[PDB]
């Protein structure tokens, strides 16, 4: 039912790197999904441009707060996805990269 | 998993 454009809900991490990875998505690029670790939770994938390696997909768990609430590090959380997102895109604040566009398909 |  109408996800938000970062929201890929089935996609593997396998796949999530190789679609970001993939022309029409450039750095910043990223998706949100289900986790592969945990029960509930979700992932972020994102695209990140180094020296050495070039172009590389970078993983972040994303935590549930008890009875409410997301984040990636403690020390600032989140009652919501948009929120996060919207707070890593218009600063990275410990990220590889400042979350830039969803992944394009 | 990378952290921040």
């Amino acid at each position: 039912l109408e996800p938000e454009p970062w929201f890929f809900k089935n996609l593997s991490r396998k796949d999530a790197e190789r679609q970001l990875l993939a022309p029409g998505n450039t750095h910043g690029s990223f998706l949100i999904r289900e986790s592969e670790s945990t029960a509930g939770s979700f992932s972020l994938s994102v695209r990140d441009f180094d020296q050495n390696q070039g172009e590389v997909v970078k993983h972040y768990k994303i935590r549930n707060l008890d009875n409410g609430g997301f984040y990636i590090s403690p020390r600032i959380t989140f009652p919501g996805l948009h929120e996060l997102v919207r707070h890593y895109t218009n600063a990275s604040d410990g990220l590889c990269t400042r979350l830039s566009r969803p992944c394009q398909t | 998993f990378e952290e921040i």
